[PDB]
């Protein structure tokens, strides 16, 4: 199937409290595999996945040096933006970037990413044509003009179509099967109620990976999406995820409801109902 | 490997 | 622009009284990145609370996981308190064993 290599970058100023905090986090198929955190005595790029430990010392050295270079460049960008926005030197500000490539099964780029945000709002982004830019405001228009003159889009298309795809292949060779990892959910239904003629049935999905999952409740073939309560998928903290969906039903009709669990690790969707313990 | 970022 | 943090408090494993577990406090959808997270037991702050590294999602909002070891009892009360620039006052969310 398709794969992706993307870096999530963060630069946060802290006037009076020290140098800006800079971070570079790499993801292969939405899984963190490397991280650089400037908040240290001697900051270094590090593996976040055991399979990256294969890379030799020269790799880590080049990545570390490039990261510190990026950090210092962003330090300047933070100042530049205070200027573009006519802002004070005393407030904290954040610059964020999502930069990467998602390639198809045939090894060709499906989509390139080079998008920026300032204080949580879109700043500028490279368009799908990998040739033009979309500035979100007046400030971004200055960067746009500057990048157009420098041929920045061409520079990024090169990286996105070449360098990024090539590195993704390399990383996949060392952690392909690992990324293919799949933990199917284990489900069960709990019964809850406060002295009333109604009861809550909560369908739980535990220990699954990846996070993508769907839970539904059915009353005789029909999905109850109107009054079904559910929580956002959440990390158990051990690499797997959790999620639940609940519905309020009439006391005594618990057996008329069925929960369905859809996950990529399941040979077939799970089907279950409330089971009063023996 | 991440790209070397340009100035804003 | 500021985004108010969404919070979830739950155990890593289904809770069983007397059995060691891990209590999580998942905080998402906030901006700016600076945030103060505390976990409480019966109204008092818990000293040993670990924090995951911070990350951000496609919509630019940040997320982080705080967690602490605990052995649930029938009557102990747990909660997660979050202080963030987006809120006038600290937000407290209590752990519900059924959620």
């Amino acid at each position: 199937g398709p794969h992706s290599l993307r870096y999530f970058v963060t630069a946060v100023s802290r006037p009076g409290l020290g140098e800006p905090r800079y971070m570079e986090v790499g993801y292969v198929d939405d899984t963190e595999f490397v991280r650089f955190d400037s908040d240290a005595e001697n900051p270094r790029y590090e593996p976040r996945a055991r399979w990256m430990e294969q890379e030799g010392p020269e790799y880590w050295e080049r990545e570390t040096q490039k990261a510190k270079g990026n950090e210092q460049s962003f330090r300047v960008d933070l100042r530049t933006l205070l200027g573009y926005y006519n802002q004070s030197k005393g407030g904290s500000h954040t610059i964020q970037v999502i930069s990467g490539c998602e390639v198809g099964s045939d090894g060709r780029l499906l989509r390139g990413y080079q998008q920026y945000a300032y204080d949580g709002c879109d700043y500028i982004a490279l368009n799908e044509d990998l040739k033009t830019w979309t500035a979100a405001d007046m400030a971004a228009l200055i960067t746009k003009h500057k990048w157009e003159q420098a041929g920045e889009a061409e520079r990024l298309r090169a990286y996105l179509e070449g360098t990024c795809v090539e590195w993704l292949r390399r990383y996949l060779k060392n952690g392909n099967a690992t990324l293919l990892r799949t933990d199917s959910p284990k489900a069960h239904v709990t019964h809850h109620s406060r002295p009333e003629d109604k009861v809550t049935l909560r369908c739980w999905a535990l220990g699954f990976y990846p996070a993508d999952i769907t839970l539904t409740w059915q009353l005789n073939g029909e999905e109850l999406i109107q009054d079904m309560e559910l929580v956002e998928t959440r990390p158990a903290g051990d690499g797997t995820f959790q999620k639940w969906a609940s519905v309020v039903v009439p006391l005594g009709k618990e057996q008329y409801y069925t929960c369905h669990v859809y996950h990529q690790g399941l040979p077939e969707p799970l089907t279950l109902r409330w089971e009063p313990p023996p | 490997s991440s790209i070397e970022f340009a100035r804003l | 622009i500021q985004k108010t943090p969404q919070i979830q408090v739950y155990s890593r494993h289904p809770p069983e009284n007397g059995k060691p577990n891990i209590l999580n406090c998942y905080v998402t959808q906030f901006h700016p990145p600076h945030i103060e997270i505390q976990m409480l037991k019966n109204g008092k702050k818990i000293p040993k609370v670990e924090m995951s590294d911070m990350s951000f999602s496609k919509d630019w909002s940040f997320y982080i996981l705080a967690h602490t070891e605990f052995t649930p009892t029938e009557t102990d009360t747990y909660a997660c308190r979050v202080k963030h620039d987006s809120m006038a006052e600290p937000k407290t969310v209590y752990w519900d064993r059924d959620m």
